[PDB]
RNA sequence: GAUGUGGCCUGGAGGUUAGGACGAAGCUUAUGGCGUGAGCCUAAGAUGGACCGGCCUCUAGUGCAGAUCUUGGUUGGCGUA
RNA sequence: UGUUGGCGAUGGAAAUGGGGUGCCCCCACCCGUCUUGAAACACGGACCAAGGAGUCAAACAGACGCGCAAGGGAGGAGAUAUGCCAGUACUUCUCUCGUACUGAAAGGGAGAUGCAAUGCAUCUGUGGUGUGCACACGUCAAAUCCGUUUGAUUUGCCCAACACC
């Protein structure tokens, strides 16, 4: 089961660093628009 | 020496096990507990199987090929609740666990039918 | 309606399935198919590419080429290094013109009966493409190698024979028939030997 | 097998690969090699040049086998000779002898390097192959 | 090398353990047998052809136009209701047929010396895998091994009463049976042309000579074979291979001086060895999933508004500024 | 397009099968908000978040 | 029942498109040239060889050296 | 035995594509002949003309070959064939051939009907 | 005009699996079901009376609407000239 | 993704799909052919059954399948299992295509390197240069579950192949 336990503990540290990366791109997008603007 | 992928590359067009009728492709052999006409279920042609039979009364018996005897027709195929059926193939064959309960739950419902109709 | 005119002559003619009938041929391909797939290694490719190929197009080689080649890659390579395997998609086949070689280890998918006795005697091993899989899974030390195309007859057969700076053999069964005219300025004309 | 021949699988269609312009006709163009000089000039002309005309002296009754002489090379001089004298052959000492025209050859040629000395029986020999079996270390004897 | 018993005429009892033969190990090529199989069976076949002057002996001639009929030739002459009928074609009747056949179409083939024994080197190895066997079709069930070798006592059998209680001790009577309860008459014009009747194939014995086979030679469903001369059209009917074979000790010895192994040369069939294999091992799924490979394979990874405007949510996902504005 | 010389001179030659003009932020807005379409793996993909313009494009100045 | 015309040409020529001319620096043979230059040509060519395989040669010893 | 659910059966077309002008003629069958007319208004696809088959009145894969009760038809000869079948209940019914006769017909049926076995034409 | 098709169909051969006097082949159809199609399959016969189906290979005198096509039967004109 | 009615209580029922015949609104020139052009005042065309047209042999070539490989393979014939068996099993010698070409012919007949100018010496070897898979050694980007991938390039040897000698 340690191949299984890997997988698992892989995907489960993969989901939170994609969350993050969702989270910095969005204050991205907001600060460009932003400025853009003006 | 001559492996089961060999032997299935030789096998998988015609056989007097598959039966291609209509355009659907069964299998008559009497070790595959599906009737699908795949490598998995072959059960002739595999180095281990199990298949579950119905036995006499409201038994289930369990044939089980370990592996060691082939070659040897006459030895091949020695016999032996459905959670119990299905720990008794995965022994042999982990990957035919699912197939074997449901044969087990369809053989117990046949068998509680029968005796209905038995009794009508 | 899209205007796509001459967007049929883009498609490129590959074969990407086998026409032999040989289950053991059918048996490698299945394995490198899957190594192909799983492994970022380009040597598994090219060997997956190469198995699909017709008879024509997988030409044999020659065991002295197979010495010579490995010679001059190994003269510029470090003393305490191992030299590679060599590998070819095809058959390997004897040279009486070379009676000498060092040891080697080929890999191959025929060997004639002198060429396996040859390799053996001068120390060497002839492995199978299963037994590769599981010395080198990603190809690492090999050296791939083709046969020789050009020199067979139907290649030195191709093109025009009358046009001026084509040197191909014309389809005649008689040697002594086509000579004469055309072929000497006595004669009408001869075709010219060179062409810009 | 006549169930892989392309008239079966143009059973339904008029002309059989043919056109309805230009029919099938019997000889539209003659019989044979007819016309080589007129209506197919340019066929013969670049496919086979040198078709019509003569050259050289006759020979009225020629025998091939007085003309018979097939010829070997010295780097092919292995072909004839075992396995096991082969690995006892050294130079400067005893040699395998060869019999060319037992062997069914008549004249040796010099072309490449000879990969083992030997003492070679032959009808014909050329200048380099001469030299060159001399300077490796056999020797060559004229027989008939 | 693995060993092979040897089983009594009379018990069930195993008498003695023979070596396995090389040929057994051999590799397997259905092509190779099914090619040499279609060539070899055009090889006893008789010609058949039409006489050369049939549909042909009128003295027809066209009538040409001008009368209001056809072009074709018509036979001469009155007085029967033959005269001016169609003449000398494919499409008349009592006509010429198109092509008439002839005796000089090539009937017989060639084949090389090399891939006939390859060929019969095959369908022997194939006949000692006991699934390919069943997949064949013969009933093996009840048989104590494959390849099934039985003691050279048999020879000396004088009645068929003994032969049948042998068969029944070695169980091969339930492909016997299969052979026996096929029979019927066949289908189609067959059986007007002295092809009446149908059956299986039965289980083949072979014997070391020509010797001993009065009690086996009015068995129905059971074929006698020579180990100096084995035919392939015997060992893969239809093409298939996969033949049930009963083999006596002697034979079963002389094989490996008949066909030689893997480096010996054969001592019968001048300079022949028995063919090199292109796989050493061809277990390719254990390979597959063997630790070497996976220590290379490549790693496993993790894996509606469309208007952009007037969908808010999608609006605010592609613009996060739109609040402030 | 750009309205140089090199593209001008090539919009004048088929005329009579074009319309053309100048755009306004409102226009360039709407088109790549409502029908705007990506080339990813040569096929053709609507654009539904950031993420897919970021990958695409992999240049800091286009996320 | 003689008739000419350049109808349908150029668009047959321009199906396949017209290929453009082979690149200078191939099939640049120099036959038919100027006999005088072409022979000490040949000359310095020969000398250029006979100079690679002396220095392949060293490359080696030096490798093998060191 | 009840057949495992599906989505609704759609059937493109319902009509057959008979040959042309076979109406006029009591020779000619029914089955489609494609026509090479030169002239022919079938082949030049007029306005008030019968159609052609092609590849895009194919039908849902999704539901291909599915009968109006649901399942899919399996031919079977003998009691034994029933027993290939015991265990794909809800996805195959099975069609007694046509030449099996009264005696085993009803050793078939009785069977079928132990096994919880849905047949196409049983009885 | 070219090519492909675990694409359809017909007579025979080597294999394999099956059916039939409790009714084979053939024939009839407001007998439905399946397939884009060539076609396949079931039902009924208040038809018939002895043979024959599926699958894998092999083989050929292997698919008809028209040729002033060939042979046999029929037909309107017509109870007319 | 649930909720509310109608019909349906085992019938000669209800419902939903097929099939048949009539009707209404709309659409719609007669097939095969040759021809630049046919619905043609251009030829063939009353109905049905059965028959009816790219085939066999032989020489050569290209593509694809199979065996062996500097060799491949007979044919004719023989010998004994063999006396069901026109098949299958076995075979010395030879013959043929190929490993070498060129000249009208008499005839002649192909390795590399170094030193010299039918010369001499060595023999584990691509005759040289340009463009060139894979492998090996470095370096830099992008992405990353941080383990590696996907790319680029430098150098070594360069297999097949092409260009110039
Ligand atoms: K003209
Ligand atoms: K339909
Ligand atoms: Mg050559
Ligand atoms: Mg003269
Ligand atoms: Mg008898
Ligand atoms: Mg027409
Ligand atoms: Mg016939
Ligand atoms: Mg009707
Ligand atoms: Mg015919
Ligand atoms: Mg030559
Ligand atoms: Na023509
Ligand atoms: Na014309
Ligand atoms: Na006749
Ligand atoms: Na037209
Ligand atoms: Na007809
Ligand atoms: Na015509
Ligand atoms: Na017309």
């Amino acid at each position: 089961a340690a191949f299984k336990q890997q997988q698992t503990e892989s995907f489960k540290k993969a989901v939170v660093a994609r969350k993050a990366a969702k989270a910095a791109l969005k204050k991205t997008a907001y600060l460009r628009a932003r400025k853009y603007s003006r | 020496s001559h492996s089961v992928d060999l032997q299935w590359v030789l096998v998988r067009q015609n056989s007097r096990f598959l039966q291609k009728r209509g355009g659907i492709r069964m299998s008559n052999d009497p070790f595959n507990n599906n009737g699908n006409w795949t490598k998995r279920h072959c059960g002739f042609l595999n180095e281990k199987a199990a298949v579950v039979k119905p036995a006499k009364g409201g038994a289930i018996c369990v044939t089980v090929k370990d592996g060691s005897s082939n070659n040897k027709p006459r030895q091949t195929y020695k016999k032996t609740r459905a959670s119990d059926v299905s720990r008794a193939v995965a022994a042999v064959r982990p990957d035919l666990a699912d197939v074997s309960f449901r044969r087990a739950r369809r053989m117990a419902c046949i068998a509680s039918r029968t005796a209905k109709v038995a009794a009508a | 309606g899209v205007d796509l005119t001459g967007i049929s002559k883009k498609s490129r003619v590959i074969r990407h399935h086998t026409y032999s009938t040989n289950p053991y041929i059918k048996l490698l391909i299945k394995l490198y198919k899957f190594l192909a797939k799983r492994t970022s290694s380009g040597f598994n490719k090219v060997v997956y590419q190469r198995l699909i190929k017709s008879r024509s197009n997988r030409a044999p080689i020659s065991l002295s080429r197979i010495a010579v080649v490995m010679k001059r890659k190994a003269v510029f390579t470090a003393k305490s290094k191992a030299a590679p395997i060599a590998v070819v998609v095809g058959d390997v086949l004897d040279d009486v013109r070379m009676a000498r070689i060092p040891a080697m280890r080929v890999c191959a998918l025929r060997f004639s009966k002198s060429a396996r006795q040859s390799i053996v005697a001068a120390g060497g091993e002839c492995l199978t493409f299963d037994q590769l899989a599981m010395i080198a899974p990603t190809g690492k030390n090999t050296y791939l190698l083709r046969g020789r195309k050009s020199g067979r007859e139907s290649v030195r057969h191709f093109g025009a024979s009358g046009v001026p700076g084509s040197h191909s053999k014309p389809y005649a069964t008689n040697r002594g028939k086509e000579t004469k005219r055309g072929r000497r300025t006595g004669r009408s004309y001869k075709r010219k030997a060179f062409r810009h | 097998p006549t169930r892989f021949k392309k008239c079966r699988h143009q059973r339904g269609s008029t002309f059989c690969g043919y056109g309805r312009v230009g029919k099938h006709r019997k000889h539209e163009s003659g019989r044979g090699n007819a016309g080589g000089m007129h209506h197919h000039r340019i066929n013969f002309d670049k496919y086979h040049p040198g078709y019509f005309g003569k050259l050289g002296m006759d020979h009225y009754h020629r025998k091939k086998n007085p003309m018979w002489k097939p010829t070997i090379n010295l780097n092919n001089l292995s072909r004839l000779i075992a396995a096991e004298e082969a690995a006892k052959a050294a130079k400067g000492g005893t040699l395998p002898v060869v019999d060319l025209q037992s062997s069914g050859y008549a004249k040796l040629l010099g072309n490449g390097h000879i990969q083992v000395p030997c003492i070679v029986k032959a009808r014909y020999v050329s200048k380099l192959a001469d030299k060159k079996i001399r300077k490796a270390g056999g020797a060559v004897v004229l027989q008939a | 090398r693995p060993s092979v018993s040897v089983y009594s005429a009379s018990s069930d009892s195993v008498v003695g353990t023979c070596p396995l033969p090389a040929v057994f190990t051999a590799p397997i090529r259905s092509d190779i047998v099914k090619f040499v199989h279609t060539n070899m069976a055009k090889n006893s076949r008789q010609a058949y052809a039409v006489n050369r002057l049939s549909g042909m002996n009128h003295s027809a001639h066209s009538w040409g136009t001008g009368r209001a009929v056809a072009r074709i030739p018509r036979i001469s002459g009155g007085g029967t209701s033959t005269s001016g009928a169609g003449a000398f074609g494919n499409m008349c009747r009592g006509g010429r047929m198109f092509a008439p056949t002839k005796i000089f179409r090539r009937w017989h083939r060639k084949i090389n010396l090399h891939q006939k024994r390859f060929a019969v080197v095959s369908a022997l190895a194939a006949s000692s895998v006991p699934s390919l066997v069943m997949s064949r079709g013969h009933q093996i069930g009840n048989v104590p091994e494959v390849p099934l070798v039985v003691e050279d006592s048999i020879q000396g059998y004088e009645k068929t009463k003994e032969a049948m209680a042998f068969l029944k001790a070695i169980a091969a009577i339930d492909d016997v049976n299969r052979v026996n309860d096929s029979r019927e008459i066949r289908a189609g014009r067959g059986k007007m042309r002295n092809r009446r009747y149908v059956a299986r194939r039965g289980p083949m014995l072979v014997m070391p000579n020509n010797k001993g086979t009065r009690a086996f030679r009015n068995i129905f469903g059971l074929d006698l074979a020579n180990v100096s001369a084995l035919n392939l059209l015997h060992l893969a009917p239809g093409g298939h291979v996969g033949r049930f074979v009963i083999w006596t000790q002697s034979a079963f010895e002389q094989l490996d001086k008949i066909f030689g192994t893997f480096t010996e040369a054969s001592a019968v069939k001048k300079g022949f060895t028995l063919p090199a294999p292109m796989l050493t091992n061809t277990d390719v799924t254990r390979i597959m999933q063997s630790e070497e490979v996976r220590r290379v394979l490549k790693p496993k990874k993790l894996q509606t508004p469309t208007n952009g405007m007037k969908n808010r949510r999608l609006r605010l996902r592609l613009n996060p500024y739109v609040k402030r504005e | 397009v750009k309205m140089n010389k090199p593209m001008e001179n090539m919009l004048r030659a088929v005329e009579p099968y074009i319309a053309y003009g100048y755009p306004s932020l409102a226009t360039v807005r709407a088109m790549v908000y409502k029908r705007g379409y990506l080339k990813i793996n040569g096929q053709r993909v609507k654009i539904t978040d950031n993420q897919m313009i970021k990958d695409k494009y992999n240049n800091v100045d286009i996320v | 029942s003689k008739n000419h015309t350049n109808h349908n040409q150029s668009s047959k020529n321009h199906r396949n498109g017209i290929k453009g001319p082979v690149p200078l620096h191939l099939h640049n043979s120099k036959r038919g040239s100027w006999l005088p230059a072409l022979v000490n040509a040949r000359r310095v060519r020969k000398h250029n060889q006979k100079a690679a395989l002396k220095k392949r040669r060293e490359r080696i010893a030096a490798f093998a050296a060191k | 035995v009840k057949p495992t659910v599906s989505k609704a059966i759609v059937k493109k077309r319902t009509k057959r594509f008979t040959r042309h002008r076979y109406e006029l003629f009591p020779q000619l069958s029914s089955s489609w002949r494609k026509p090479r007319g030169e002239d022919s208004p079938v082949r030049r696809r007029y306005k008030g003309q019968k159609a052609m088959p092609n590849k895009g009145y194919g039908s849902d894969r999704a539901t291909k070959y599915i009968t109006p009760s649901g399942f899919r038809n399996f031919p079977i000869n003998n009691v034994e064939d029933l027993y290939m079948l015991v265990m794909q209940n809800r996805k195959y019914a099975g069609v007694i051939s046509h030449t099996v006769g009264a005696r085993k017909r009803k050793a078939i049926v009785r069977k079928a009907m132990e096994l919880d076995v849905r047949l196409a034409n049983g009885n």
